[PDB]
């Protein structure tokens, strides 16, 4: 009953900046549909396990998506750096939930390049636990002021992946939901079977 | 040349199977999403299914996943279409079509396979179903769809030209951008729900059928056409 079909086949999916988040509630969950459920490359949860999922009863479930490169879902892990978890999507130290990923050459690669996924290469500080960043202002990287334009040290902050589908497995896209749990005081309403 | 090779014509007794092909030669096989695309009389263009040969990956359109199964052989490059179960309603021109993921319009179409069977979705609304222009003129037809066809800063609508035992031909991709080897003449615009074809100045060349096909959304839909003619 939970639409995690809304997510996990939505036809495109958001690039890592601006990663989407949908809250789900009121709603029954078989998380085992998920993990037994083949080509999955990666299925890791922290602090619960894929089976306890189903006997736990949650006020809300998040489910965080996003396309990275292949060589970059390890970055989404607790404890982790690079330019993903630092300036994109950066899961805490102590993250309870599950993350998920898939390839997914044949939806988001395409001969000469699908530039519609981007990701931030510049940033000033790092972000922290599930802060979100969609500005685009010029990155400063040198002494000189930018005044709004491209230029020698004066960066965009995003660049694009190009997917191709002869990549390298670790340069193909993937897709990555991530999944937290909140019980709060109101009732639980994202249960198991 | 780039092209799909699809099988010959089928006569089906209703309730049997026709498993047609499209072999494909000039590209990376493996690098596309193969389509089917039938042209039903009555009924119009719609998407059946998709499958990326790399690993046989499919995507079918939920009005036919009981009766449909694509196939690919890699080592031929040759893509498979079995329809099963048939009925007189299946009769129609069956096209395979080329898509870049992400895409997914048709840029590269197949001849089409006529099957002949004797004894929710977004949808797309065209207006006008017919058009009279004297040359010189501006044409403009437009395109309403159910929903928005907007994702990720793109609008994902396509436009397509079709002309008498000739394939659906890619003329615009993606709202606005003129498909390479696409006269200037051809134009689009639009956002959303509403847009717009348009013809400027039209030649006797473009009297042809015309249809926009959204790819924000699964299924893959079109509308159902606009004739344009000369007077
Ligand atoms: C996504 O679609 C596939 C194929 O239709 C299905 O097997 C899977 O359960 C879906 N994922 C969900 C519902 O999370």
């Amino acid at each position: 009953l939970c639409p995690f079909g809304e997510v996990f086949n939505a036809t495109r999916f958001a690039s890592v900046y601006a990663w989407n988040r949908k809250r789900i509630s009121n709603c029954v969950a078989d998380y085992s549909v998920l993990y037994n459920s083949a080509s999955f490359s990666t299925f890791k949860c922290y602090g619960v396990s894929p089976t306890k999922l189903n006997d736990l009863c949650f006020t809300n479930v998040y489910a965080d998506s996003f396309v990275i490169r292949g060589d970059e879902v390890r970055q989404i892990a607790p404890g982790q750096t690079g330019k993903i978890a630092d300036y994109n999507y950066k899961l805490p130290d102590d993250f309870t939930g599950c993350v998920i990923a898939w390839n997914s050459n044949n939806l988001d690669s395409k001969v000469g390049g699908n530039y519609n996924y981007l990701y931030r290469l510049f940033r000033k500080s790092n972000l922290k636990p599930f802060e979100r960043d969609i500005s685009t202002e010029i990155y400063q990287a040198g002494s000189t002021p930018c005044n709004g334009v491209e230029g020698f040290n004066c960066y965009f902050p995003l660049q694009s992946y190009g997917f191709q589908p002869t990549n390298g497995v670790g340069y193909q896209p993937y897709r990555v939901v991530v999944l937290s749990f909140e019980l709060l005081h109101a009732p639980a309403t994202v249960c198991g079977p | 040349q780039v092209q799909l090779v699809q099988s010959g014509a089928e006569v089906k007794k209703p309730g049997a199977s026709v498993k047609l092909s499209c072999k494909a030669s000039g590209y990376s096989f493996t690098s596309y999403w193969v389509n089917w695309v039938r042209q039903a009389p009555g009924q119009g263009l719609e998407w059946i299914g998709m499958i990326h040969p790399s690993d046989s990956e499919t995507r079918l359109n939920q009005k036919f996943k009981d009766r449909v199964t694509i196939t690919v052989d890699k080592s031929t490059s040759t893509a498979y279409m079995e329809l099963s179960s048939l009925r007189s309603e299946d009769t129609a021109v069956y096209y395979c079509a080329r898509a870049d993921g992400y895409e997914w319009y048709f840029d590269v179409w197949g001849r089409g396979t006529l099957v002949t069977v004797s004894s929710s979705d977004i949808v797309l609304t065209q207006s006008p179903a017919s058009l009279a222009v004297s040359p010189g003129q501006r044409a403009t037809i437009t395109c309403r769809a159910s929903e928005s066809v907007d994702s990720y800063g793109n609008s994902f609508m396509h436009w397509y030209q079709q002309k008498p035992g000739q394939p659906p031909k890619l003329l615009i991709y993606r709202a606005s951008n003129l498909e390479s080897g696409i006269p200037a003449r051809f134009s689009g615009s639009g956002s959303g729900t509403d847009f717009t074809l348009t013809i400027n100045p039209v030649e006797a060349n473009d009297v042809a059928n015309y249809y926009c096909q959204q790819s924000n959304e699964d299924p893959w839909t079109f509308g159902q056409g606009t004739k344009v003619e000369i007077k």
